[PDB]
C-alpha cells in the first residue's frame, strides 16, 4: 500500500475550520491544469472565490485558494472540479474521434 | 550576521522598511520603475472592465492569504460596479480590492487627493483622471502613475 | 630617514601610512567570514 | 427605496479616447434645470445622440450580508430596467441658491447631476443602485 502524499498538500494556515475556505498546494503543476481547473471549479454555484497563483516561476508549484458560500467545503468542490474536468476531456476524446472517423 | 543582537538589528534598524525615506530630504527612494508604472496606466484606466472570473484571478495572483499578505485570513471582495447586462468590475475597483485586504481592518480607509502626471485633455473632453481621489480606502477618480 | 637601491627595504614607520600599510587597511576596514558575493538580476516574484 | 427618478432627452455622447466608455450629455424632459452628465459602458449599452432615458437612483433593490450572483427565482429591481450601475457619491457642490449639485463614482465612471429638491433623498451614501431603462 503505497499513497502519494506530496501532491497536494492543503494549507492549514489559511484553512477554515469551518472547511469552506482552503488554499491547496500541488507540486509539478503550473498554467496547465491551475488555469483548466479554475475555470471548471467557478463554474460550481456554490463557489465564491476561486484563484489559481504561482508563487515563483522556478519551483514547480501551485496553489489554488477555493472559498464557497456553504453547505459544501472547498474540499468537497475541489473534487467536482476535478470530476467535470475528467468528464469534459471524455467528450473531446468522443468527438475528435467520430470526426477521424467520419474522414 | 552570526547573533541576536545583529539579527534584531538588521530586522528593526536596517531593514528597507525603515529606509523608505532617505534622510537627506525626507524624499520617497523606493517604488515600482518601468513597466509597473505603464500597466497602472491601463489597469486603473477607464476603458478596464474585468469580468467576475478576470475579478478573482488578480486578487489572488497578487494577495495571497498563506504567505500572508491578507489580514482578514480570507479574501474580501467588492460588489461590481455593473449588474444588468452582464456583471463587470472595473479596473479602479481592483486597486480598492488590494488596499481593503491589505491595511488593517480597524483603520479606516485612506483619504487623498492628490494629482498625475497625465493632463486631463489626454483623455478627451470633461475627463477628470488627473485629480486622484481616495475616499475611504476606495480609488475613485483618476489613474496612478510614476506620481 | 636612512639612505637603498631605488625602493629600499620599508622600516616599521612606513608599514602604516597610506590607503594600505596597517591602520586603514587592518583596523577600519578588515575582511570577514560568512559573506558572499554574486550578480544581481532583476525579480517581482519575491 | 427609490430615491431620485426622472427622464432625460440625452444630446452629445461623447467616446473621447475610450473603446468602451461614452460621456453622456442629458438635460431632463420634465424639470427645466436639471442636467446629467454620465459615463456609460457603450458596448453593453449603446447611446446614440438625441435619444431618451429614465433614469433611476434607488437606494437598494427589491439588509444582506453581501453580493452573490443571480440563482433560481430570485426577483429584484434590476429586472425592471436595462442597465445597473453601483457606487458611491463623494461630493455635494451647491451651485447657487437651489442649484445643489450631487457628484456619484461608479467605481471610475462618474456622474454628476444638478437639482435643487433632492435634499429629501441624496445622501452621501456608499449604496447609490443607479438604474436606466429604455
Amino acid at each position: 500500500e503505497e499513497p502519494d502524499r506530496e501532491k497536494i498538500k492543503l494549507l492549514t494556515q489559511a484553512t477554515s475550520e469551518d472547511g469552506t475556505s482552503a488554499s491547496f498546494q500541488i507540486v509539478e503543476e503550473d498554467h496547465t491544469l491551475g488555469n483548466a481547473l479554475r475555470y471548471v471549479i467557478m463554474k460550481n454555484p456554490d463557489v465564491e472565490f476561486c484563484g489559481y497563483s504561482i508563487p515563483h516561476p522556478s519551483e514547480n508549484l501551485l496553489n489554488i485558494r477555493i472559498q464557497t458560500y456553504g453547505e459544501t467545503t472547498a474540499v468537497d468542490a475541489l473534487q467536482k472540479g476535478l470530476k467535470d474536468l475528467m468528464d469534459l476531456c471524455d467528450v473531446v476524446e468522443s468527438k475528435f474521434t467520430e470526426k477521424i472517423k467520419s474522414m | 550576521p552570526q547573533n541576536e543582537n545583529a539579527r534584531a538589528e538588521a530586522l528593526n534598524l536596517a531593514n528597507t522598511d525603515s529606509q523608505y525615506l532617505t534622510p537627506t530630504s525626507g524624499s520617497p527612494v523606493r517604488g515600482l520603475i518601468q513597466d509597473h508604472i505603464s500597466a497602472g496606466v491601463w489597469l486603473t484606466s477607464k476603458d478596464s472592465f474585468f469580468t467576475r472570473e478576470q475579478y478573482q484571478q488578480y486578487i489572488y495572483g497578487c494577495i495571497r492569504p498563506e504567505d500572508g499578505h491578507t489580514t482578514r485570513s480570507k479574501i474580501v471582495t467588492l460588489p461590481p460596479t455593473i449588474f444588468k447586462p452582464y456583471p463587470l468590475w472595473t479596473g479602479k475597483q481592483i486597486i480598492t480590492t488590494v488596499l481593503l485586504n491589505v491595511t488593517p481592518p480597524d483603520m479606516p480607509g485612506i483619504n487623498l487627493i492628490s494629482k498625475n502626471k497625465i493632463k486631463n485633455e489626454y483623455w478627451g473632453k470633461g475627463s477628470l483622471e488627473n485629480e486622484v481621489l481616495f475616499k475611504d480606502g476606495a480609488l475613485l477618480c483618476g489613474i496612478l502613475d510614476k506620481s | 630617514k636612512a639612505q637603498s637601491g631605488k625602493v629600499p627595504i620599508p622600516g616599521v614607520k612606513q608599514a602604516l601610512e597610506k590607503k594600505e600599510g596597517l591602520f586603514r587597511k587592518h583596523m577600519m576596514g578588515k575582511r570577514v567570514n560568512y559573506a558572499a558575493r554574486s550578480v544581481i538580476s532583476p525579480d517581482p516574484n519575491i | 427605496n427609490t430615491l431620485f427618478d426622472d427622464i432625460f432627452q440625452v444630446s452629445e455622447v461623447d467616446p473621447g479616447r475610450y473603446n468602451k466608455v461614452c460621456r453622456i450629455e442629458a438635460a431632463s424632459t420634465t424639470q427645466d434645470q436639471c442636467k446629467l452628465t454620465l459615463d456609460i459602458n457603450v458596448e453593453l449599452f449603446p447611446v446614440a445622440a438625441q435619444d431618451s432615458l429614465t433614469v433611476t437612483i434607488a437606494s437598494s433593490l427589491n439588509a444582506t450580508r453581501s453580493w452573490r450572483p443571480p440563482q433560481a427565482g430570485d426577483r429584484s429591481l434590476a429586472d425592471d430596467y436595462d442597465y445597473v450601475m453601483y457606487g458611491t457619491a463623494y461630493k455635494f457642490e451647491e451651485v447657487s441658491k437651489d442649484l445643489i449639485a450631487v457628484y456619484y463614482s461608479f467605481g471610475g465612471l462618474l456622474m454628476r447631476l444638478e437639482g435643487n429638491y433632492r435634499n429629501l433623498n441624496n445622501l452621501k451614501q456608499e449604496n447609490a443602485y443607479l438604474l436606466i431603462r429604455r
